[PDB]
């Protein structure tokens, strides 16, 4: 358990691992919402870990990993500022921005196509109308509490 | 050709509503971010609210409910409703997309009025130079966002604000080579080589936030 629980790395929010399953811990965070399997885990900013509440809208919470409705399983996070953000800077860790719809609860997508955001088929070539959905996140050690990456390991009974 | 037109107006009393509607061609509005900019007489720009695709809505603090926000996927437009309008609302209200990596509010609508019965600072202030030499002007925030962030605008009197910078690094489609902006951390500096106010915006919070401007 503690061997998925934490690790040398973390997986990117529109890839997040759905990782098998098969005296408090040291993390200052820490909420259920049902009682007092499959472990999830990505790495998300800090200000933006409410939205893994269960059933709200925004922008991760709806475009890139949404929990169902009446949830079974609790959320964990801890702030993780200093083993991932660095003086020289990291940007491995993508977020999806322009999706068409929302997502189905405990639904993942991995893709790369142009989103249209008006009407042009553009051949598949980035253009005016046409956008990357991936944009990445940009980290540092001297910013503001809510800008440093927090890791997230969801429980879902 | 791609443009935003709008079409409202009026004088309503305090009691009273309106319908503000916005139309757009040459793009989906049910595709791309949409938001609703609010324009005060001597004052800096203000955000109202935002629609992503999929039909999430957020609001201002400030006009915590009591607006709406809503798009007609038949008629290709977007509409905004006013309900019980107080006193002192009176404003210009814009018609924006948005973008908020690639672009900081792309394309304005020519934006109309309607009347009732992380703080920014802006350091260089009224600074008047003369034609022919190079100008500084220098925006400080709070909280030391990222680099990647602040988008400049240019916003002739009484005109729809444009774009110049929305990186901090790289100048919008169909702009001048005469326009630079750097600077990264807490300070960011934007230098000419047209008299507007220029306005310091910023995302990546909630609420949003605009400069108070300085007269060229
Ligand atoms: C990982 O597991 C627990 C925390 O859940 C802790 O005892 C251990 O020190 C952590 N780190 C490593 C390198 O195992």
């Amino acid at each position: 358990f503690d061997e998925v629980f934490n690790a040398t790395r973390f997986a990117s929010v529109y890839a997040w691992n759905r990782k098998r399953i098969s005296n408090l811990a040291p993390f200052f965070t820490f909420k259920c919402y049902g009682v007092s399997v499959y472990a999830d885990s990505f790495v998300i900013r800090g200000d933006e870990v409410r939205q893994i509440a269960p059933g709200q809208t925004g922008n991760i919470a709806d475009y890139n990993y949404k929990l169902p409705d009446d949830f079974t399983g609790c959320v964990i996070a801890w702030n993780s500022n200093k083993l991932d953000s660095k003086v020289s800077g990291n940007y491995n860790y993508l977020y999806r921005l322009f999706r068409k719809s929302n997502l189905k609860p405990f639904e993942r997508d991995i893709s790369t196509e142009i989103y249209q955001a008006g009407n042009k088929p553009c051949n598949g070539v980035a253009g005016f109308n046409c956008y990357f959905p991936l944009r990445s996140y940009s980290f540092r050690p001297t910013y503001g509490v809510g800008h440093q990456p927090y890791r997230v390991v969801v429980l879902s009974f | 050709e791609v443009q935003l037109l709008q079409s409202a107006g009026g004088l309503v009393q305090p009691g009273g509503s309106l319908r503000l509607s916005c139309a757009a061609s040459g793009f989906t509005v049910s595709a791309n971010y949409m938001s609703w900019v609010r324009q005060a007489p001597g004052k800096g720009l203000e955000w109202v609210s935002v629609i992503y695709p999929g039909g999430s809505t957020f609001y201002a603090d400030s006009v915590k409910g009591r607006f709406t926000i809503s798009r007609d996927n038949s008629k290709n437009t977007l509409y905004l409703q006013m309900n019980s309008l107080r006193v002192e609302d009176t404003a210009v209200y814009y018609c924006a997309r948005d973008l908020s990596v690639a672009g900081a509010f792309d394309i304005w609508g020519q934006g109309t009025l309607v009347t009732v019965s992380i703080v920014l600072t802006q350091s260089p202030g009224t600074l008047s130079l003369s034609p022919g030499e190079r100008a500084t002007l220098s925006c400080r925030a709070s909280q030391s966002v990222s680099s990647s962030y602040l988008a400049w605008y240019q916003q002739k009197p009484g005109q729809a604000p444009r774009l110049l910078i929305y990186g901090a690094s790289s100048r919008a489609t169909g702009i001048p080579d005469r326009f630079s902006g750097s600077g990264s951390g807490t300070d960011f500096t934007l230098t000419i080589s047209d008299f507007a106010v220029y306005y310091c915006q910023q995302y990546g919070s909630s609420p949003y936030t605009f400069g108070q401007g300085t007269k060229l």
